[PDB]
């Protein structure tokens, strides 16, 4: 088949600025009738992709002039002037002029922004939980920057992997942020074991962690 | 251009799936249409292509086990799927191949449909709530399978300050939380509701937020 990379895999850009990612072919991607069906969609987070440009350089009126696209053979280049915030998402350049039809990787573009402290939350295992025989233990990172961050559990002052899970949300366009959501779940048995539950973060913005807790009793 | 794809859910290894795809805002008989499914590494694969005149073409790692079709008086395209296999699990989209007089190339996408191949059985979610200038709250969703699930405040009134994470598996059991902020006289003075929506299970689910004693 034909091997479609990109690069970079990662881009952060501040707003007005110019963003430039590649796209090389292991093959000329130039049709026996002579078009080049090379083009780059863009699949923002929670949505589907939208077709940009198409055979190198023609914009899918449906984006601006912003967007442009070139290249030839192998080798092909997407920027992306005067970046938005509606700009970040996933970008991919594709491949038709030969069957099968193929993807690359893609590439993120992610925005630069002022780094901005996450407003944590911790939530006692629920009422109607705890009647299951279950508890969990929800803690929130919301509207951070940069992406970078640390969670760490600690049951009555002792860490705690076993039964941690993690998640984390895409940039929002709204404001460039990043968001991260913990789940410390166990057995009602164990909860009703321990006094003090917390939930640390280590994040860029601040020295010392940001830690957040509760207690049982 | 309106492309919905349709009957995405979960099969055992083995199974068979038929996938629509309800075609509207264009002359749908005049264009060949695809499949590309994008795994959860969330990378897109080809997966079928028909053409106007009926002519149907596959990538190997298919062959023989899908089938694309199209019903150009319904408007709709149809994938039906045999002998489905673990690796096969992904979001479905069709897509279509609008450049009209000139080569393939895929102009627009559906919303996509989720289709699980597992042995793990459909399992419905627990909705637990969470609560307590900003106030914020929340919902844990845990212990579902399959995936999707929706989550909405407010019937989908409350949009800005939400925060639906992405579920995590930790056996065959799926688990989400989803954050909401608001301004601190917001509640408990007016309500404030998580609904979430399993279609596997067939399953809704409301839960109000109410202080906790
Ligand atoms: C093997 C195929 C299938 C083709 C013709 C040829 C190459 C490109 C395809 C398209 C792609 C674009 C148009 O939909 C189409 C109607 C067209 O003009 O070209 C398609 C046609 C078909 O399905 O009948």
């Amino acid at each position: 088949d034909v091997v479609m990379t990109q690069t970079p895999l990662s881009l952060s850009v501040s707003l007005g600025d110019q963003a430039s990612i590649s796209c090389r072919s292991s093959q000329s991607l130039v049709h026996s009738n002579g078009n080049t069906y090379l083009h780059w969609y863009l699949q923002k987070p929670g949505q589907s992709p939208k077709l940009l440009i198409y055979k190198v350089s023609s914009r899918f009126s449906g984006f601006p002039d912003r967007f442009s696209g070139s290249g030839s053979g192998t080798d092909f280049t997407l920027k992306i002037s005067r970046v938005e915030a509606e700009d970040l998402g996933v970008y991919f350049c594709s491949q038709s002029t030969h069957v099968p039809f193929t993807f690359g990787s893609g590439t993120k573009l992610e925005i630069k922004r002022a780094d901005a402290g996450p407003t944590v939350s911790s939530f006692p295992p629920s009422s109607e939980q705890l009647t299951s025989g279950g508890a969990s233990v929800v803690c929130f990172l919301n509207n951070f920057y940069p992406k970078d961050i640390n969670v760490k559990w600690k049951i009555d002052g002792s860490e705690r992997q076993n039964g941690v899970l993690n998640s984390w949300t895409d940039q929002d366009s709204k404001d460039s942020t990043y968001s991260m959501s913990s789940t410390l779940t166990l057995t009602k048995d164990e909860y009703e074991r321990h006094a003090s539950y917390t939930c640390e973060a280590a994040h860029k913005t601040s020295t010392s962690p940001i830690a957040k807790s509760f207690n049982r009793a | 251009v309106m492309l919905v794809e349709s009957g995405g859910g979960l099969v055992k290894p083995g199974g068979s799936l038929k996938l629509s795809c309800a075609a509207s805002g264009f002359t749908f008989s005049s264009y060949a249409m695809s499949w590309v499914r994008q795994t959860p590494e969330r990378r897109l694969e080809w997966v079928a292509t028909i053409t106007t005149r009926g002519y149907t073409f596959y990538p190997d790692s298919v062959k023989g086990r899908f089938t694309v079709s199209r019903d150009n008086a319904r408007n709709t395209l149809n994938l039906q799927m045999s002998s489905l296999r673990s690796e096969d699990t992904a979001m479905f989209y069709c897509t279509r191949e609008g450049l009209l007089l000139d080569y393939f190339t895929m102009d627009y996408w559906g919303q996509g449909t989720s289709v699980t191949v597992s042995s793990a059985k459909t399992t419905p979610p627990s909705v637990y709530p969470l609560a307590p200038s900003m106030v914020t709250l929340g919902c844990l969703v845990k212990g579902y399978f399959p995936e999707p699930v929706t989550v909405t405040w407010n019937s989908g009134s409350l949009s800005s300050g939400v925060h639906t994470f992405p579920a995590v598996l930790q056996s065959d059991l799926y688990t989400l939380s989803s954050s909401v902020t608001v301004p601190s006289s917001s509640r408990p003075s007016e309500t404030v509701t998580c609904n979430v929506a399993h279609p596997a299970s067939s399953t809704k689910v409301d839960k109000k937020i109410v202080p906790a004693d």
